[PDB]
């Protein structure tokens, strides 16, 4: 699922 | 997609030297002036008991939360690395999966004081006796007997920004697509590091440095004791720990 890796990961 | 990604020349490794420094300095949570001052700020017996008398479920979830609050600057560390957001996402997750917890062990060592053997925690300092209501006295010793080795080393800002970077970029990890990317950006990080100490004459670390399975013991023994923790009070899981905190160590 990796739901909040993603979400940190795509946030500039 | 990166420069890091193929060979780099002298240059090009102590500009890489300045950029890893850059980004730990931006995202080092705590400064270690901050640190270092508040050692004489010691918890009381009466604090102690206070820690001890907490029920293991409610200090499990506190130290839990520390954890990802530490995790979480250690992602933008990761974010901010030369090379890092060039490999494909699937990487960055297995990176930061298996390594988040390995940077946050290391950089615990700057909150250890081996003077008294007493580590930074909600705002004092405390003994290993403090976390006594988890339930977990082993790892938790384990961390406090690792912490003590790497404060001997007596690293310095940079040298701990260098080796994290290293820690981080392992392209050993189980799971990586772009397995020879990863091993060319840990190469030239390799070389940075080794510059750097070169140049500050700390060659002599290099033999002193932890074994790399030390690092992942820690870990390995960190995911079983939340595995007992987590049968004993699932609901504690389900309901109250972060969700990255789930995300990293028990699956989601
Ligand atoms: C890491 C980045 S930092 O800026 O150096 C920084 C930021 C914030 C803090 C406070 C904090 O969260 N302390 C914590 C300590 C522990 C802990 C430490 C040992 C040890 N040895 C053992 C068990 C432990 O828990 C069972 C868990 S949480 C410290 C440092
Ligand atoms: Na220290």
């Amino acid at each position: 699922k990796h739901k909040i890796l993603h979400r940190l990961l795509q946030d500039s | 997609e990166n420069l890091y990604f193929q060979g780099a020349s002298l240059t090009e490794i102590e500009h890489l030297v300045q950029s890893v420094c850059k980004s730990y300095r931006e995202t080092c949570q705590l400064r270690l002036e901050d640190l270092l001052r508040q050692r004489s700020n010691i918890f009381s017996r009466e604090e102690v008991t206070g820690y001890q008398r907490k029920s293991m479920w409610e200090m499990w979830e506190r130290c839990a939360h520390h954890l990802t609050e530490a995790i979480q600057y250690v992602v933008e560390f990761a974010k901010r690395l030369s090379g890092f957001m060039e490999l494909c996402q699937n990487d960055q997750i297995v990176l930061l999966k298996a390594g988040a917890m390995e940077v946050v062990l290391v950089r615990m060592c700057r909150a250890y004081n081996a003077d008294n053997r007493t580590v930074f925690f909600e705002g004092k300092y405390g003994g290993m006796e403090l976390f006594r209501a988890l339930g977990c006295s082993e790892l938790i010793s384990s961390i406090f007997d690792f912490s003590h080795s790497l404060s001997a080393l007596h690293f310095s800002e940079d040298e701990i920004a260098l080796y994290t970077a290293l820690v981080l970029i392992n392209a050993h990890r189980p799971g990586l697509q772009e397995k020879r990317k990863v091993e060319q950006l840990q190469y030239n990080l390799e070389l940075a590091f080794h510059h750097h100490l070169c140049k500050t004459h700390r060659q002599s670390i290099l033999a002193k440095l932890p074994p790399k399975g030390k690092l992942r013991s820690l870990c390995s023994q960190h995911v079983e004791r939340l595995q007992i923790f987590q049968h004993l009070h699932p609901i504690v899981v389900q309901a109250a720990f972060p969700p990255l905190y789930k995300e990293l160590f028990s699956g989601g």
